[PDB]
């Protein structure tokens, strides 16, 4: 219930446009939603705002520069270029960030074997690190955001450039991530959603 | 452990990128070497006071047997020739001297002569300015001709205009430096943005995942201090070679004219700790407020 | 050459970061100028000096008299008396009219005043070794010569203008290799830009075309903001120089003429070594 | 002909040989999608007018100027303007000035967006965003049109129009190569498909 923003406007670099208008949607603890797609808008805005905007312990208000880096780490992210490089390879790509929280050092490997089979990556982990397909670029990107335990975690437009038969999977492994204990919020255009938990939204844009 | 979690990543940013880190050496090298250039002729100037005269006297040698007797004189001729220079219609001030310390500091003055230096070869000095330097010849033609003296030693626009453009220098080497010196201060703005631009996806996850007040900009300024250490390092060695492979073939009959007093490559290691901190200050805060305007 | 307001748009992109050559070459290409100008000075300064070895014989100045070949009865005998001795080489002499017309060709200081008698007969004379100096000057005495007495102009202004293109190459490199990356990452900054130019089959010449012209405009104003540099710090800086020096007719002063003259050659080398730098670089992309 | 992309096996490089050069619209058909793409990055600058790749060399770039593209994401720039950017292909070949400026609107007649040329690209609505780009591939004449994957992130809605702009730009008797992200959509108006591996 903490996860609830009313009567919250703001405009895209000060927008003539409303953008993000007030919108007011209670999210309580594994509470999956999807994006009603208005007229397939700019979903850059209104799905930003959550972190780093111009949620858990702390609300909307209270920014400072030592309250951010505190609540981002509760909150991850998913992307759609994937930010993954061929110069390091995919069994450290995805350890790269338990560093930047800083753990012990043999403290980083005691979580990697029980979170690369979560999505699916023993038979593709250090063989073609370079050379990596886009099949397992959504897998390792969703595993780089489960490497701490978020409550919620950003996925905008995850289905790439991808035939939907093969991107039916991501929403199918994401369905049994939900009641493990957190939340899940999807920003995608597209249609026959409504056919996948037949519970019923609301429409504002 | 702590000083290896952030030395692992660093060297691969000069890995990655070769080309711009060397800018940076060969360039901070110039705006730090060319400010020791600049700062050692100032540190020589002021010690080239030891053999030379101040702005204005005109130097006056008597004979030794009138300044032979007592400390000063015993005869009534020695008050008079006082009594004659105390007024002298023009000047105000006079200054007296004897003996004792007109022998000085025989190893610093004349060092070329340090060993052969008797205590009765340097006469009085009975020494005086002018209220002006453009007289000093009419004092000169004035003062020759009374019996007493033997010469009278000038010191200035005969041998004050090697001072004239040693200090000349000093106002120039520090201008071509410090034009050049705010060029090698921007430059270090865009090295963290060249590395920003080469390294996007580590940043730009790092910022997404999270990052501390000091978790992904210490490896830009580990890359701009240590860059600037190094060419601090290459500067004063440059300074070094240089000055002994071009300089010393110059100066070694200066020192053997009784020209400059000091002349020694050490004052270049006595300077390098008041010198660091000035190299790395202009690489190092530049780059901790242009990664604010950053990132 | 129809299109000539384009590449003003990388310029109006990056003023603050592009601005960071221009003053960063100007030390490359005006140290090369100072380095010129010196030896320029030091060549036009080695007139009025003489050799590395010869003496000067000003002690008798009455047998000369107005006569040119010192063979006049007892000049006969005190040119004779010259090569007399092993310690030489050759003996030479000047006539009475050789001694207003080389004090006024090489000193420009001052043409007049002198009616060609305060300078007397030269008898000079050059020798092998160049150590015992006041000993030879007394062999005859019985002579106006400084030879080795101050070594000054043979050694330091040679020894400036060696560590000013010594300073000068030691950051050429640099200049050249900054040139080069700085361009990479100009062209890196705009990936939209080369892209389309890619995707409409525009001509390889004119993809890198703009970058080259900004390229020559900016070392051009690099070498003239130089050239201003040389030419504001003999103004500005050290004033009493070279002015009291040539009034004491010891070092040969310096006109602006020749910092024209160097001019069109330091332009040269700074658009050369632009472009060489900007190709070089350009062929990989 | 054939070619190797990397030391591995190349699931797009089977050896098909299969053109037409002369077709209304026709699309291939993308199982992978990054192995879709080298089928339209074939026709330049991989290893029409003349037989492929064979014979390469200097005159590349006089050839790539008849056929042209359209990214899926983007190819923007947004210092300049609208007009500037569908203009912007037109000097870059070589033109006159009266030349360039002969016939403007008729780029932009063909999209359904007509007039207000000095908006910046950043103004531009999102199912519209793309649509500077696809006047921008056919500024002039082509032979060919490789749209690699054009429909690309848009709305259904937006795409639908999209499409039809594209099925309707060729009336004129070029050709559209569209690349498949749906099968849906894409096999939903009778034209033909490839079968590959």
């Amino acid at each position: 219930m903490m996860i609830t923003l009313d009567h919250v406007t703001k405009q895209y670099k000060s927008s003539a446009r409303p953008a993000l208008d007030d919108i007011n949607v209670k999210i309580d603890k594994g509470e999956f939603v999807f994006l009603i797609g208005p007229s397939g808008s700019g979903k850059s805005t209104f799905m930003r705002l959550l972190l780093a905007a111009e949620v858990s312990k702390f609300h909307v208000n209270k920014l400072r520069g030592r309250h951010v880096p505190k609540l981002r780490q509760v909150i991850g992210c998913v992307f759609q270029d994937f930010r993954l490089l061929q110069q390091k390879t995919v069994y450290d790509n995805v350890a790269f960030a338990l560093e930047v929280i800083g753990k012990r050092t043999d403290a980083i490997n005691r979580v990697v074997p029980e979170v690369l089979e979560t999505v699916g990556l023993s038979g593709k982990a250090n063989r073609l690190p370079d050379e990596l397909s886009g099949g397992e670029q959504q897998r390792v990107a969703i595993a780089r955001a489960f490497v701490n335990r978020p409550l919620v975690l950003l996925a905008d437009e995850p289905t790439g450039n991808l035939d939907p038969e093969t991107s039916r999977d991501i929403m199918d492994l994401l369905e049994r991530i939900n009641r493990t204990g957190t939340t899940v919020l999807m920003a995608t255009h597209d249609h026959h959603i409504v056919d996948s938990m037949r519970q019923r939204v609301v429409e504002l844009s | 452990m702590r000083f290896g979690f952030l030395l692992n990543e660093v060297l691969t940013g000069f890995r990655r990128n070769v080309t711009m880190t060397i800018a940076m050496i060969l360039t901070t090298a110039i705006s730090v070497g060319l400010f020791g250039g600049g700062m050692l002729v100032v540190r020589l100037a002021d010690s080239s006071r030891a053999i030379y005269l101040d702005r204005v006297e005109s130097q006056v040698f008597l004979t030794e047997d009138v300044s032979a007797n007592d400390s000063s004189c015993d005869t009534t001729a020695c008050k008079a020739l006082r009594e004659k220079i105390e007024t002298r219609s023009d000047v105000k001030a006079v200054r007296f001297l004897n003996r004792q310390q007109a022998y000085d500091d025989a190893i610093r003055k004349f060092p070329q002569f340090k060993d052969v230096a008797g205590k009765d070869s340097f006469p009085a000095s009975f020494i005086v300015k002018l209220e002006n330097p453009e007289q000093h010849k009419d004092f000169d033609t004035a003062m020759k001709g009374q019996p007493g003296v033997l010469d009278v030693l000038n010191q200035k626009e005969l041998i004050d205009r090697l001072f004239a453009v040693l200090d000349g220098l000093s106002n120039a080497a520090f201008a071509v430096a410090l034009v050049q010196a705010i060029g090698a201060i921007l430059l270090i703005a865009n090295m963290v943005q060249v590395a920003a631009y080469t390294r996007r996806t580590e940043i730009g996850i790092m910022r997404l995942v999270g990052a501390s007040r000091w978790y992904t900009q210490l490896p830009f300024l580990v890359e701009a201090m240590l860059a600037a250490t190094m060419g601090v390092g290459i500067a004063v060695a440059g300074l070094m070679v240089v000055r002994a492979l071009f300089l010393e073939n110059a100066l070694n009959q200066f020192y053997q004219a009784n020209l400059i007093a000091k002349v020694d490559y050490a004052d270049i290691l006595f300077i390098t700790p008041w010198l660091l901190l000035l190299g790395v200050a202009m690489s190092g805060l530049t780059a901790y407020l242009t990664l604010r305007l950053y990132v």
